[PDB]
Parts: C-alpha cells; sequence; structure tokens
C-alpha cells in the first residue's frame, strides 16, 4: 500500500 | 569439501518431479495468513499488507537424513528483509512489523539474503556474516540458492552457482525440521523446488 516494501 | 556427505551425489541425480515438488513444497495450511500458496506448493505470494512479516513452511518436515531444495527469489521482490532457512513447527510465522522474523527465536534459522548475516534467536543487530571471509563477504544471492540440511550432523548450509558455501549453523540434531522463509515484500512470488533426500546415516 505504498510503503518501503511495496504493501 | 565442507560438503554433506552424500550431497554431490544427491545433486547430481535427476530431480524430484513436479508431484514430489508439491508435495515437499510450501503448505497452504502452515504459512502467515497473509500469504497464498499457489500452483499446490510450487511457490508462494505474498499479499501487500502493509507492517507485516510473513513466513511459510515447507509441507515436509525432516527429522533424518540430507535434505535439499532451490528457493528462487526474484532480485527485484526482497524488500528491506529477505530470509531462508529451516524451522521447527513451533516457529511465529507473522509478526506486525518489519523484520528478519525467521531466525529472530529459539525455533528458526535464517540467512538474510540481503545482508548476508546469519539469525538464530537473534533480533538482528550483532549477526555474524556467512559466508565469512572476503569471498563470502562479497557474495551475492542471486534469484535461486541452495538449502541444505543434514540432519546427521544437524547442519544448515547453502549453495549459489554450483558451490557449496559452508555449513551456516550447527546443533540441529534431534528436531523435525521444515523449509521455511520470511518475506516483506508485496506481491514477491518465492519459488520452491525440492530436489530430494539420502535417508541412510551417511547419504
Amino acid at each position: 500500500r505504498g510503503d518501503i516494501n511495496n504493501n | 569439501l565442507s560438503c554433506p556427505e552424500g550431497l554431490e551425489e544427491l545433486l547430481s541425480a535427476p530431480p524430484p518431479d513436479l508431484g514430489a515438488q508439491r508435495r515437499h513444497g510450501w503448505n497452504p495450511k502452515d504459512c502467515s495468513e497473509n500469504i497464498e500458496v499457489k500452483e499446490g506448493g510450487l511457490y508462494f505470494e505474498r499479499r501487500p499488507v502493509a507492517q507485516s512479516t510473513d513466513g511459510a513452511r515447507g509441507k515436509r518436515g525432516y527429522s533424518r537424513g540430507l535434505h535439499a531444495w532451490e528457493i528462487s527469489w526474484p532480485l527485484e521482490q526482497r524488500g528491506t528483509h529477505a530470509v531462508v532457512g529451516v524451522a521447527t513447527a513451533l516457529a511465529p510465522l507473522q509478526t506486525d512489523h518489519y523484520a528478519a522474523l525467521l531466525g529472530s527465536n529459539s525455533e528458526s534459522w535464517g540467512w538474510d539474503i540481503g545482508r548476508g548475516k546469519l539469525y538464530h534467536q537473534s533480533k538482528g543487530p550483532g549477526a555474524p556474516q556467512y559466508p565469512a571471509g572476503t569471498q563470502g563477504e562479497q557474495l551475492e544471492v542471486p534469484e535461486r540458492l541452495l538449502v541444505v540440511l543434514d540432519m546427521e550432523e544437524g547442519t544448515l548450509g547453502y549453495a549459489i552457482g554450483g558451490t557449496y558455501l559452508g555449513p551456516a549453523f550447527r546443533g540441529l540434531k534431534g528436531r523435525t525440521l521444515y523449509p521455511a522463509v520470511s518475506a516483506v515484500w508485496g506481491q514477491c512470488q518465492v519459488r520452491i523446488r525440492y530436489l530430494g533426500e539420502r535417508g541412510s546415516h551417511h547419504h
């Protein structure tokens, strides 16, 4: 959901 | 020359077929809620859940003999914490933060394929490099790596590019251990390909 880990 | 007895022969044999790969592959009934196991075990996909580290175990726990499997983990799908190793049936497979979950407790052993560090009973800080030494330090883990579990000596080690890198962990005798990984990257697709066993004392 857009964070550092593609979440 | 540090390889388990029997490994060269095990790896030279015709590989297990897709049925065997599925049978020894990821367990849909033994993984994080945030992971989906696809193709009957051949790979899993981690859903894009924020602030979560998520693990999976293989279906089959190994109590004796020499076993090996190949993990395929795309280079672009590793994120901040990508850890490959083994776990007992008791190891936790989900936590609500990004971390090296596999190896963070007494029930799991992992190699961080980003950082090169080994985790067992470790929160991360201070963890040792593997393989030790200057060759080992510059080693990159490519998409594929082999995981080698020797239950007669009680070791876990790895191979890349055709070369066994040495035992990473000792102290595994007298357990039942399952292939395992922990992952943090949304939409990562991590494959497992079982390479077989040599069950006898000297493999």
